[PDB]
RNA sequence: CGCGGGGUGGAGCAGCCUGGUAGCUCGUCGGGCUCAUAACCCGAAGAUCGUCGGUUCAAAUCCGGCCCCCGCAACCA
RNA sequence: CGACUUACCAACCCGAUGCAAACUGCGAAUACCGGAGAAUGUUAUCACGGGAGACACACGGCGGGUGCUAACGUCCGUC
RNA sequence: CCUCCUAAAGAGUAACGGAGGAGCACGAAGGUUGGCUAAUCCUGGUCGGACAUCAGGAGGUUAGUGCAAUGGCAUAAGCCAGCUUGACUGCGAGCGUGACGGCGCGAGCAGGUGCGAAAGCAGGUCAUAGUGAUCCGGUGGUUCUGAAUGGAAGGGCCAUC
RNA sequence: UGCCUGGCGGCCGUAGCGCGGUGGUCCCACCUGACCCCAUGCCGAACUCAGAAGUGAAACGCCGUAGCGCCGAUGGUAGUGUGGGGUCUCCCCAUGCGAGAGUAGGGAACUGCCAGGCAU
């Protein structure tokens, strides 16, 4: 009962942030290539003029303004790049 | 790990290997495959070598 | 330091109006004089209340 | 169902070409009869159509289910396509296996002038 | 196609006449004939499964499917993937010539038979029977059966009550009890 | 209290570190030799692995705790 | 070889209740990103270059972890 | 190093805070084309049962995803089969993320290939872990240099240990 | 123009499920038969081919049904930005935003293009 007892713990471990979240937000103005959201899985779906990397980035394919839209039968959430 | 280094030497004569990694135990058959060989541009077969 | 605490004891939080006790097929006031006796051990007001349709 | 394996069959070459933009030579075979349709990239417009249900393409053909009706059928739709100027189209299989009835119909389509 | 041609004549009047049904698309027919054997010595031997399903194929006419596990049993020693049985479906002119043959051949060299029982149909109208011996089947030559191999035969019918399933397959002359 | 281990037939120990199954000795039982016993000889059975819960198709085994038994440490003022 | 009950334990489903940081078929306020529009602000913004210091913080309010919903405790976020 | 929570609905965010994993695997578990859809339970059925294979139904993805957890996944990223080497070479608009070293995403262009009738897809795997900078050296190309000249030694550049 | 049917969509449950009924001139489906083309890790089951006798049985389409699923106010409540206040580990006031659940209720989708059939 004098100074102390002890006691390691087991954990006190985690990996660092990836930054994922919509880069872009709607109604933005992208260069073709500027990456929308980075995700974990398509969350996010490719719409028109979006492309989808390995990694499920979606990356605009033509200059314009980003829409997010939720669109087909399963109310899912499409990123389209309207012409501008 | 468990896997060796073995490099894919050309077949066509230039020299030019790629380089992979290949189970030795479970897959004691060497490994030959088409690959581009850059130096004479085209596809040609790679076989196994040693690294 | 050194990490978490053990485990103890259980506790569940009480918000005001949580009806703690119920109590079916006795008398009001037999009901009454056993919930002043339950209220008694307990370390939060309490209050007697009854059935309503709604 | 029949009909609900080859709908889950044709998805994904139909979203495949709706996001691509291509102009969609769609084909619908049936025992007895074999349509055909080219629409617009949109999906909700019918630039040509050509059956063997309609009498003008039936009246030339003995049986409407077999390769040679759908190789009547085929024909027809190419030449109205290229009346209409539609000259380059993309082959909607519809999750029929491209043979028999199908690829005799896009044979024709193509020797008439369809490419695709 | 024998007993095809003796249902299409004399089968579906009966059902008319009996159940009454509206349209004569409404009797049921015989979907498919399958023929199965859990070979699960397999494990041990596997040329007991080859030569079980030698023994299916002299019974059927036609190979068999070698059917594999769907999920390892550790209780019977058996992985994902493992050959375990062989079975044969038989459709058309191939079904009603093994089920002619199955009615008025091995089923009266049935060892003991008695009458096979009506309370088989799963439900629905589809006949599940046990046959435990191999020999029954002349098609096997008796003297070099190293060992009895059983089978189990479904006559999966479109009947949607076992009432008319087995309607259907007594007017077939099927030895009921 | 921390850290390293251990729990396996009736007793003492292996096995387990490399998840697909539990052995050795003594003991016990039955018979045999002996007038009888001991020793001895010949046969047999016996534990489902501390315990809970997971993982796994499968747990004595791997894991997490829980219970008990040893060992080291529990210091500087 | 062959069968009864109960004193009880209780799965599924149906209905009625609650709870959850590692539960969500719902879901704000704020904050954040982008666009347009006035006014205001000694350009308050960004880039480049010369010089630094600083990298022991403290308390108070709000949202928290840890602690005993203890500490002028400790570790965070934002003022 | 990876995953969830704390983390306060953008990103980020600490503790000797609460939970788990990695130091790989695969020549196919990659590419493409074609095809298919799960767990569980109930009913019937030779050995054979609670759990083996067969048939039907209910169910609805409560399955699967080579390995942790999350996010996904029916157009399947889950399961079979054919042919295969794009698990290519030189670049790369534009972004994201970092103090920096660095790390990631990437259409498109050139060459030459695979699959498909074709549209098209393919510069690895459903994604996020599977790893170490520099120096010093080793191996193979490269006549770039090669101390008078011609070579060579050595050094450089490229691949790689 | 009307109505039925087939295809491609729009949209993604006010649109799905259940239950009851109804349709075969046309369409569709079941159907008939496999030198064939093509095919099953066996099976003309499926895919495919050559057809058309029969039946709308199943499926599908349509119609009617509230038993569910689904949508759903108004009001109140919770939370909450800014500024204050209290016996302050929780609250209250001024002002702004204002749910979730639930209630009344709605609800058996609607709609575009092309083709065919019938009555015109
Ligand atoms: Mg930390
Ligand atoms: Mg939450
Ligand atoms: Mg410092
Ligand atoms: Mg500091
Ligand atoms: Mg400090
Ligand atoms: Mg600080
Ligand atoms: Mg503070
Ligand atoms: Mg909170
Ligand atoms: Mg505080
Ligand atoms: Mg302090
Ligand atoms: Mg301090
Ligand atoms: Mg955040
Ligand atoms: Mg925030
Ligand atoms: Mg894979
Ligand atoms: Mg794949
Ligand atoms: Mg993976
Ligand atoms: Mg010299
Ligand atoms: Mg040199
Ligand atoms: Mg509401
Ligand atoms: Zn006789």
């Amino acid at each position: 009962a004098h100074k102390k007892a002890g006691g390691s713990t087991r954990n006190g471990r985690d990996s660092e942030a990836k930054r994922l979240g919509v880069k872009r937000f709607g109604g933005e103005s992208v260069l073709a290539g500027s990456i929308i959201v980075r995700q974990r899985g398509t969350k996010f779906h490719a719409g028109a003029n979006v492309g989808c990397g390995r990694d499920h980035t979606l990356f605009a394919k033509a200059d314009g303004k980003v829409k997010f839209e939720v669109k087909g039968p399963k109310n899912r959430k499409f990123i389209s790049i309207e012409a501008e | 790990g468990i896997r060796e280094k073995i490099k894919l030497v050309s077949s066509a004569g230039t020299g030019h290997f790629y380089t992979t990694t290949k189970n030795k135990r479970t897959k004691p058959e060497k490994l030959e495959l088409k690959k581009f060989d850059p130096v004479v541009r085209q596809h040609v077969i790679y076989k196994e070598a040693k690294i | 330091g050194k990490g978490k605490g053990n485990v103890e004891y259980w506790v569940a939080l009480i918000q005001p109006g949580k009806v703690l006790y119920e109590m079916d097929g006795v008398p009001e006031e037999l009901a009454r004089e056993a919930f002043k006796l339950a209220a008694a051990k307990l370390p939060i007001k309490t209050t007697f209340v009854t059935k309503t349709v709604m | 169902d029949k009909k609900s394996a080859r709908i889950r069959r044709a998805t994904r070459a139909r979203r495949k070409l709706q996001e691509l933009g291509a102009t969609r030579l769609v084909v619908h075979r049936t025992p007895r009869h074999i349509y055909a349709q080219v629409i617009a990239p949109n999906g909700s417009e019918v630039l040509v159509a050509a059956s063997t249900v309609e009498k003008a393409i039936a009246e030339q053909l003995k049986y409407t289910g077999n390769k040679d009706a759908a190789a009547a059928v085929g024909k027809a739709v190419a030449e109205r396509a290229l009346e209409k100027g539609i000259k380059d189209v993309s082959f909607d299989r519809s999750g029929f296996q491209y043979h028999g009835r199908v690829q005799a119909l896009a044979d024709a389509a193509r020797e008439a002038g369809l490419q695709f | 196609a024998k007993l095809h041609d003796y249902y299409k004549d004399e089968v579906v009047k009966k059902l008319m006449t009996e159940f009454n049904y509206n349209s004569v698309m409404q009797v049921p027919r015989v979907e498919k004939i399958t023929l199965n054997m859990g070979v699960g010595e397999a494990i041990a031997d596997k040329k007991l499964l080859d030569n079980a399903a030698a023994d299916l194929a002299a019974i059927s006419g036609q190979k068999p499917l070698i059917t594999k596990a769907r999920k390892s049993v550790a209780g019977f020693k058996i992985r994902q993937g493992y050959p375990i049985g062989c079975k044969v479906t038989l459709r058309g002119e191939r079904m009603w010539e093994f089920f002619e043959r199955l009615i008025t051949i091995a089923v009266p060299r049935i060892r003991d038979f008695r009458g096979l029982s009506a309370k088989s149909f799963d439900g629905r109208g589809n006949y599940s029977m046990g046959v435990r011996e191999q020999i029954i089947f002349p098609e096997i030559d008796y003297d070099k059966v190293d060992r009895v191999r059983g089978l189990d035969i479904t006559i999966t019918t479109t009947a949607k009550s076992d009432e008319e399933g087995r309607a259907l397959l007594a007017a077939f002359d099927f030895p009921f009890r």
